[PDB]
């Protein structure tokens, strides 16, 4: 019978120290099965539902959980809810402040005073002047990533207790809901990494046959429709700067990773996607589309809201980019998309939670896989 | 080669407006960019700003105020115009050729990279000498 | 405005001008021998026009915290001259005023 | 009688600065320091609120 | 020898005011910060005590 039950965490990469600190790594959970079991169910029909299910909504909260037991014990950054005194650094002939700071030393009775550089998106000014604040300040509280937890996605296997099963489906045509014809059973379930993303679904499974695409309601307007591509299109993405990290004793033991000075040249970020695989793609997939409505199909630049909706939003070697993704909704050379940079992280829209992402020095180099995409719908 | 001849009044004296001419022979006016240098005696050269056609016009922020430069195309002349001239304005002056480049350090989409000028032709010079 | 180095003929000489680089940077290179009209001797740190033999070179404009740099192989007697450099910088204002430069003595 | 006009030196989010606000108390909660108008809340002599 | 006498000034229940206090100390507890009498806890440069 259909359930609701508890899976847990295994994994098959064990590869990794347990100094890395990866967050995904509870180092509580077993070993995969190097050679698992799947079954083949013959003469079964198993009716498969992801909108329903359950498995997701576990997932998602496992995440939540594992990302605030490694956040909770680090430094707390509320000490630098101060006025900043901000001028802007010598982007000239933008985006980044140089600010200074009076800060408490480890000793109550002395201040010192300290620089730090900001990206603007961080920071709001307060006064027409030179008067600015942390964004968060008014708002919350922020804690500071801890220095040494990796965020880079393991795949994670979710196995079931004993008493349960896992069954999964084997129809390489199959959408979100139905009868599957073709049902295995196995010990548990391939291993998924958690790549958090919005605009494009990166470092996923391809569909085997075509493009898959899934919707609860392909009526209603308001539902996510979840493209699954049948290839995967790269995407590479560079913070070009070379960085550099101060470390800022701001209490007793209280360390604050603020970005230090510039090297070189002053370039803006950005992500590299090949326009001829692009656009063979988006042919593809509005040809997909076209066999539910029989209409013309366009597609848009996102309309509005703030960054995390607007953007390609996406974490890389733990830095944090949101690219412009105008150039992709919308000859033979690359779509070159302008990022920008934050620092102040607000996951999950759990606005009042706020996260700091501390500096990253020397360059950041990124490869990633673009597996889907997430639609939405706004005649002939 | 093309030879910049210059020319002008030699001794001014204070607050008399200073025009120095060029007499551009063997190119026109209008094939290069122009810029204007003065050395005065003792220092290094300071380059005051520079002239083209199709508009492409540029000042030295710490002269523009008390300076005009220009291209005669009929006469295939370059000159200088500079008022208030003082005591300080001592310098040779040259008319010169400028030629340029850019350098690209980052992403050409984005602006990363700049226009950088030099200078290939450079005429006799004349002396200024303000009372 | 210069300052001096001392070679003999035959000798190298190390002349350097103006401040460290921020970013990425284009040096401009002139010889000023007393009396006469300056002129160039590099363009965009190590391209030279014509006629300029190729005992001049100089410093990449690649590196970051270093200084323009001009190094004259074999300096020979008609090389005595003021040498100046202009300075382009990613990252700073643009330069009207040439560099402080250095007069090369040949002690022939 | 019971009700006291109360104005305090608040903090603000930005560490650096403070406001002037005021709220009413009930006298069974706010307890005189001195003879003048100098008082504090009840517990902040024992414990934590 | 090995005992200081040392002063403080401290927060007491009210936020803004102050109290001078004494304590003595172990020398092995304390650690100078200056060339003057200016001293600090072993361990407040390192972390909570
Ligand atoms: C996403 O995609 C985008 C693009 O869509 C990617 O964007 C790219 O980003 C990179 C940056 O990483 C940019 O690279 C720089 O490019 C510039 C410019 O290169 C072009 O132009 C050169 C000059 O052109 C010549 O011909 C034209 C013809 O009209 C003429 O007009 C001009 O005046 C000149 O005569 C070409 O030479 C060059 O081709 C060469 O390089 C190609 C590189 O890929 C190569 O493929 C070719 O086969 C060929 O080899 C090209 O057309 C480069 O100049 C720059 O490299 C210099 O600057 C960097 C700055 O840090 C420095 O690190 C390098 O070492 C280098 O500096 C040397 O050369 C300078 C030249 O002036 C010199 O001034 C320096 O002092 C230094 O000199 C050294 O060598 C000399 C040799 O004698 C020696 O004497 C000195 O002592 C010293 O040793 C970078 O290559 C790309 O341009 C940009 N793409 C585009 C289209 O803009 C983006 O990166 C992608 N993102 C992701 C995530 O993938
Ligand atoms: C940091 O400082 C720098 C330096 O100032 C600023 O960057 C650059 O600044 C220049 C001057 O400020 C800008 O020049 C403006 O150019 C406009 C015209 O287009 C030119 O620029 C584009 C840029 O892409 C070039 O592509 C184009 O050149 C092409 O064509 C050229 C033609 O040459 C042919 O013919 C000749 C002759 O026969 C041959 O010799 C050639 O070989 C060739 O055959 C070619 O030479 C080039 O290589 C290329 O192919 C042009 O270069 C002009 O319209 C502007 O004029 C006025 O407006 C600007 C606005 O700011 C003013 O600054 C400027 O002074 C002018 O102002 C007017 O009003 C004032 C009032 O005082 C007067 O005093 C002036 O006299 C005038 O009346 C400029 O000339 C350059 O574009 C710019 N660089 C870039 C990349 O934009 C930089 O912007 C600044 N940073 C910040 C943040 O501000
Ligand atoms: C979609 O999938 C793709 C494909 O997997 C993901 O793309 C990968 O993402 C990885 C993480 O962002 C990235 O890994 C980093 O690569 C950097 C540069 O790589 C070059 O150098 C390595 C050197 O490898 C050897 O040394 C390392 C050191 O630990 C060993 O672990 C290796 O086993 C080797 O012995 C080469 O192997 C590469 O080929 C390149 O030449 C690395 O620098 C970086 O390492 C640092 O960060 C790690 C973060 O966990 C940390 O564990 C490691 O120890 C290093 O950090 C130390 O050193 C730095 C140096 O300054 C110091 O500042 C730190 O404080 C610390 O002391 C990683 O290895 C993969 O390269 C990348 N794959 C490709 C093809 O690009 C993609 O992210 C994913 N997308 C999404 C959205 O999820
Ligand atoms: C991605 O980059 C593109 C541009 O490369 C951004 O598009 C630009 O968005 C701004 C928003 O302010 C537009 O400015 C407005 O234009 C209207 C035009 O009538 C004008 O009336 C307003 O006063 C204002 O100037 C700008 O025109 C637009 N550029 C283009 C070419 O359309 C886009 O918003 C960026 N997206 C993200 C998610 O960052
Ligand atoms: C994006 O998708 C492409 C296509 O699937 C990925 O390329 C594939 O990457 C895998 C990595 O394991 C390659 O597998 C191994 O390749 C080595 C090569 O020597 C081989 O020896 C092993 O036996 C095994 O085959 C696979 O071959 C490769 N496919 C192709 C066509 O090259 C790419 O890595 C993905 N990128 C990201 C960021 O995930
Ligand atoms: C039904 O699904 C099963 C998987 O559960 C498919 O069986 C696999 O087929 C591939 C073909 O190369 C083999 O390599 C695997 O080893 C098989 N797996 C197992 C567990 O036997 C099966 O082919 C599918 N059948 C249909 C009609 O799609
Ligand atoms: C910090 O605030 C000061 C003023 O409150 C800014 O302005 C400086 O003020 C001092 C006062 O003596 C002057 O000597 C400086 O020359 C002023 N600076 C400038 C650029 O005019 C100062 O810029 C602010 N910024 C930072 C980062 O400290
Ligand atoms: C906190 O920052 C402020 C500026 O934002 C500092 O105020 C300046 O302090 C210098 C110290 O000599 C004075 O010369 C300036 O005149 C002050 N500015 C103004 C507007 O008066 C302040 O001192 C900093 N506090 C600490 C502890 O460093
Ligand atoms: C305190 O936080 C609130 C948000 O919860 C701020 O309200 C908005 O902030 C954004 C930031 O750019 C502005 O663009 C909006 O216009 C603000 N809302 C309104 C109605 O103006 C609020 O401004 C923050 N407080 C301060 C002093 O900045
Ligand atoms: C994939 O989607 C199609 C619809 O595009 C499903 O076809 C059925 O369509 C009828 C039309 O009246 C609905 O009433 C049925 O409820 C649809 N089936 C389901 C399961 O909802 C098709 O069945 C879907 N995929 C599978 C695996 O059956
Ligand atoms: C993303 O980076 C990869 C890695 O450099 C690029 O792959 C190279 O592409 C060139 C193009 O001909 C090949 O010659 C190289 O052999 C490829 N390298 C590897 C390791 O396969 C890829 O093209 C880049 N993508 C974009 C959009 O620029
Ligand atoms: C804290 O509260 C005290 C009063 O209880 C404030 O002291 C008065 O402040 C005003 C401000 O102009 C002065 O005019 C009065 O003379 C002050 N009183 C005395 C007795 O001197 C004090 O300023 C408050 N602090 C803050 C930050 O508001
Ligand atoms: C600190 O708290 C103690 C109680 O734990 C206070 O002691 C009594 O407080 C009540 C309040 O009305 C008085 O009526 C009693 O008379 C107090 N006891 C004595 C022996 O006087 C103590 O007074 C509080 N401290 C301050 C400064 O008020
Ligand atoms: C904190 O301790 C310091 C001494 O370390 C006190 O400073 C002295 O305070 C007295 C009070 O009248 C003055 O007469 C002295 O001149 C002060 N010393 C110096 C060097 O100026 C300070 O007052 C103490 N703070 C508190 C709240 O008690
Ligand atoms: C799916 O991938 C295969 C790979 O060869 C390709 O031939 C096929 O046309 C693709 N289909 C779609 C809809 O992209
Ligand atoms: C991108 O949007 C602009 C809006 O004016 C349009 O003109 C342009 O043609 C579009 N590009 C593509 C590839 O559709």
């Amino acid at each position: 019978k259909d359930a609701e039950t508890t899976l847990f965490c295994a994994s098959d990469a064990k590869a990794y120290d347990t100094e890395k600190r990866n967050v995904w790594a509870t180092h509580c959970c077993v070993p995969t099965d190097p050679n698992p079991q799947e079954i083949v169910l013959e003469n079964v029909t198993e009716n498969f539902n992801m909108w329903k299910n359950n498995m997701v909504e576990q997932m998602h909260t496992d995440i939540i959980s594992l990302w605030d037991q490694s956040l909770k014990p680090c430094v707390k950054l509320t000490p630098l809810c101060v006025t900043l005194n901000c001028t802007d650094v010598n982007a000239t002939n933008e985006e980044i402040k140089n600010c200074s700071f009076n800060i408490t030393t480890e000793l109550r009775d002395k201040k010192k005073k300290v620089y730090a550089l900001f990206y603007k998106l961080d920071v709001v000014p307060i006064d027409d002047n030179n008067s600015y604040r942390l964004i968060n300040c008014n708002t919350s509280a922020i804690t500071q990533a801890c220095p040494k937890v990796s965020f880079e996605p393991i795949p994670i296997h979710y196995c079931a207790p004993a008493g349960f099963a896992i069954l999964k489906c084997n129809d390489k045509k199959f959408n979100g809901t139905g009868p599957c014809k073709n049902v295995s059973t196995v010990q548990c379930t391939h291993g998924i990494k958690p790549v958090v993303s919005t605009q494009l679904l990166l470092n996923g499974s391809l569909a085997e046959e075509e493009i898959i695409i899934r919707s609860e309601n392909i009526t209603n307007n308001a539902k996510t429709i979840i493209v699954q591509l049948n290839e995967s299109v790269e995407i590479n993405c560079t913070r070009p700067n070379n960085n550099t990290r101060k470390s800022i004793r701001i209490g007793p033991g209280q360390w604050f990773y603020a970005t230090g000075d510039i090297i070189g040249d002053i370039r803006q970020a950005h992500c590299n996607i090949s326009r001829t695989k692009w656009n063979k793609t988006l042919q593809q997939v509005a040809k997909k589309l076209r066999e539910h409505f029989n209409k013309t199909i366009i597609f848009n630049p996102s309309s509005g809201g703030d960054l995390e909706i607007t953007t390609h939003s996406f974490n890389c070697g733990g830095e944090f980019f949101y690219c412009n993704t105008s150039e992709l909704f919308n000859t033979n050379n690359t779509i070159t998309l302008p990022c920008r940079i934050k620092q102040i992280i607000n996951m999950w829209q759990r606005v009042g939670q706020a996260m700091y992402a501390p500096p990253i020095e020397g360059k950041i180099r990124c490869t990633s896989n673009i597996t889907g995409l997430l639609l939405t719908r706004d005649n002939n | 080669q093309v030879h910049l001849q210059e020319s002008g009044p030699g001794l001014v004296k204070p607050s008399e407006t200073l025009s120095l001419t060029c007499n551009v022979s063997g190119t026109l006016v209008r094939d290069n960019y122009w810029s204007w240098i003065r050395q005065p005696l003792g220092k290094q050269p300071e380059w005051i700003g520079y002239v083209h056609d199709s508009g492409d016009t540029n000042y030295n922020p710490s002269l523009k105020s008390r300076v005009h430069l220009s291209l005669d195309k009929s006469k295939n002349l370059v000159s200088l115009r500079l008022t208030g001239v003082t005591a300080a304005d001592s310098a040779i002056y040259y008319c010169a050729t400028t030629k340029h480049g850019r350098r690209i350090y980052g992403v050409v989409a984005f602006k990363e990279w700049f226009t950088y000028f030099y200078m290939d032709v450079w005429g006799k010079g004349t002396s200024v000498t303000v009372s | 405005a210069p300052t001096f180095v001392s070679v003999a003929p035959g000798q190298t000489a190390r002349i350097t001008c103006g401040e460290e680089s921020l970013g990425s940077r284009s040096v401009i290179w002139y010889q000023q021998r007393p009396g006469q009209a300056p002129s160039l001797i590099i363009y965009n740190n190590n391209d030279r026009p014509s006629g300029i033999p190729d005992r001049f070179s100089g410093s990449p404009g690649s590196t970051f915290g270093t200084t323009a740099t001009l190094t004259i192989t074999s300096v020979e007697a008609g090389d005595e001259a003021d040498y100046y450099c202009h300075i382009w910088d990613s990252r700073r204002p643009t330069n009207w005023v040439f560099g402080e430069g250095t007069t090369l003595i040949v002690l022939s």
